[PDB]
């Protein structure tokens, strides 16, 4: 990934949300970085930007509660959002303008994959990972009983097995906790190794579970 | 803030579709871009400066228009084009820039029956007092599908939840997971667990089952 985003995941109301967007590789481009957010099921909303001259622009709604900055020694761009409420729950993206424009949305040629932020009073909980064992064939992993929803990560064979993988959207169970399933279809020759790597960052839960017949 | 039209559309593979973007103010120096956002992924810059395709974007995509009215055309709609498309405009140099509301694009294809798999609760989960039985409907079209749970041929209700993937980039199909949740005692009280699938692609409902043990 070129623009690595980091954030706390689950935040309580009135706290200050602090997000980072780190440029992971060297680029001879004098680029600008823009922060955008997307509430669940909604459209893209501009937060602000910082140009190649470090000129920092803020959208009208953000100018009184957002601070955007850059640490060049780390190639790390920071966004701070004060006094968050549930209305600030969204996926937060950073994106690069290769022209160096800090207040432009028409040419964002490189995006971070987003960092989820859920603002709520409810306690963080790490998931349990269970194997969906085969009886082509199908296998998978059940990531159950966690909060908040994302950032959650599910890979197979540490990223080697990607074809035929269906990671389903998380559902909110009646217990108030989220559950998710990730399945993969493989030939009935299964001997070979099938491990699912799940990472719930808000709870520091890193589980590599082997699925066997 | 900019107006996109329509809010959503559907067409078949190989059809030509158009999305319109309109603004109140004229676009400054052709700063109008088109982004494609697939499910769970960051938006991707398809077109910048009204009509220039970014590298790697198939020539099936094209952009046109000027001033306040712009068009994104997909000349040969493909399954990998399932996404929400956003226009983004800049109107001055000081901070007047925004996104459109977005247009969802769905692709119609032939009826495809799902492949049904069933997964009993793992022994790890049975170590606790809960049991999750998973039913997987793989690669079906259209989305409409009925999933019914039977425990000793008794219909369940209120103890199952389902999740659906987005249209697949290769074959335009959906996949669905239905999780039935029971207590350990209730699970150990019964023998045959079945999930029955009703879909247009099946001449009759297809039931997959297992016997506990």
């Amino acid at each position: 990934v070129q623009l690595v985003e980091s954030g706390p995941g689950c935040v309580k109301p009135s706290e200050t949300l602090s997000l980072t967007c780190t440029v992971s590789r060297f680029s001879l481009i004098g680029y600008a970085i823009t922060w955008i957010r997307q509430p669940p099921g909604k459209g893209l909303e501009w937060i602000g930007g910082i140009s190649s001259a470090a000129t920092t622009f803020y959208s009208s709604w953000a100018k009184s509660r957002v601070t955007i900055s850059v640490d060049t020694s780390k190639n790390q761009f920071s966004l701070k959002l004060s006094s968050v409420t549930a209305a600030d729950t969204a996926v937060y993206y950073c994106a690069r303008d290769p022209r160096g424009y800090g207040a432009a949305l028409d040419r964002l040629d490189l995006w971070g994959q987003g960092t989820c932020v859920t603002v709520s009073s409810f306690s963080t909980k790490g998931p349990s990972v269970f194997p969906l064992a085969p009886s082509t064939a199908a296998l998978g992993c059940l990531v159950k009983d966690y909060f908040c929803e994302c950032p959650v990560t599910v890979s197979w064979n540490s990223g080697a097995l990607t074809s035929g993988v269906h990671t389903f959207p998380a559902v909110l169970q009646s217990s108030g906790l989220y559950s998710l399933s990730s399945v993969v279809t493989v030939p009935s020759s299964s001997l070979q190794t099938y491990i699912c790597n799940v990472n719930h960052k808000p709870s520091n839960t890193k589980v590599d579970k082997k699925v066997e017949p | 803030q900019m107006t996109q039209s329509p809010s959503s559309l559907s067409a078949s593979v190989g059809d030509r579709v158009t999305i319109t973007c309109q603004s109140i103010k004229s676009v400054y120096n052709n700063r109008l871009g088109w982004y494609q956002q697939k499910c769970g992924k960051a938006p991707k810059l398809l077109i910048y400066e009204t009509s220039i395709l970014t590298s790697g974007v198939p020539s099936r995509f094209s952009g046109s228009g000027s001033g306040t009215d712009f068009t994104l055309t997909i000349s040969s709609l493909q399954c990998e084009d399932f996404a929400t498309y956003y226009c983004a405009g800049g109107f001055d140099r000081s901070g007047d820039t925004t996104f459109g509301q977005g247009t969802k694009v769905e692709i119609k294809r032939t009826v495809a029956a799902p492949s049904v798999f069933i997964f009993p609760p793992s022994d790890e989960q049975l170590k606790s007092g809960t049991a999750s039985v998973v039913c997987l409907l793989n690669n079906f079209y259209p989305r409409e599908a009925k999933v019914q749970w039977k425990v000793d041929n008794a219909l369940q209700s209120g103890n199952s939840q389902e999740s659906v993937t987005c249209q697949d980039s290769k074959d335009c199909t959906y996949s669905l997971s239905s999780t039935l949740t029971l207590s350990k005692a209730d699970y150990e009280k019964h023998k045959v667990y079945a999930c029955e699938v009703t879909h247009q692609g099946l001449s009759s409902p297809v039931t997959k089952s297992f016997n506990r043990g």
